């Protein structure tokens, strides 16, 4: 795979969503192997990467820890753009400088 | 500021209290429809309806102005 998972930390997501898209996108990260490439990426207004990561890493222990420890501290907050997540999401599978 | 010859107050009529009773309950569904979302967030139509209350607010404040010049 090439996955990015794009978290929706908007406003309405606050509460019970939120716990249930952390742990949602820990058990998604459990499904990977180190054949599969990730990114994390998160939309409320303005998308940004929930990690240090910047593009498509590897999918191994240490880069699956980042990510879910970096996914377990988002918080909810603001408008849903759907455009400007989805332009980043889009953008970061032509990424072709990396290793993919 | 006791400016007589008002002309206003023949405005006060018939049917200028039938369009007052419909701007509000027009306003009454706006404030029906409105959703309110956890922390900043807003819907779609709650963001096409705070487009609104200027329309609201103008009729008020001129109603306000009509009663008190007459
Ligand atoms: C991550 O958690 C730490 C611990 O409280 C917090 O200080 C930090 O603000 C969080 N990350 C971001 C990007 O805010
Ligand atoms: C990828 O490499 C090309 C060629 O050097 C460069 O122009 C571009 O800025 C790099 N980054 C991205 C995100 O394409
Ligand atoms: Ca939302």
């Amino acid at each position: 795979k090439d996955m990015l998972i794009l978290v929706d930390v908007s406003g309405s997501v606050s509460g019970l969503t939120l716990k249930l898209i952390r742990t949602s996108v820990s058990e998604m990260l459990e499904t990977l192997s180190d054949d599969d490439f990730v990114n994390v990426a998160s939309f409320n207004s303005n998308a940004q990467d929930v990690s240090c990561f910047q593009h498509l890493v590897q999918a191994n222990v240490r880069n699956k820890k980042v990510l879910k420890d970096a996914v377990n501290n988002i918080t909810a907050k603001g408008i849903t753009d759907y455009k400007k997540g989805f332009s980043f999401a889009f953008e970061q599978l032509l990424n072709y400088n990396v290793s993919r | 500021n006791i400016v007589r010859k008002y002309a206003k107050k023949l405005i006060d009529w018939p049917p200028f209290e039938y369009m007052i009773l419909a701007t509000i309950i027009a306003n009454c569904i706006v404030l029906a429809l409105e959703q309110h979302l956890p922390e900043d967030d807003k819907t779609p139509m709650s963001r096409r309806l705070e487009k609104t209350e200027p329309y609201f607010i103008g009729i008020f404040c001129f109603e306000a102005g009509i009663k008190i010049v007459a």
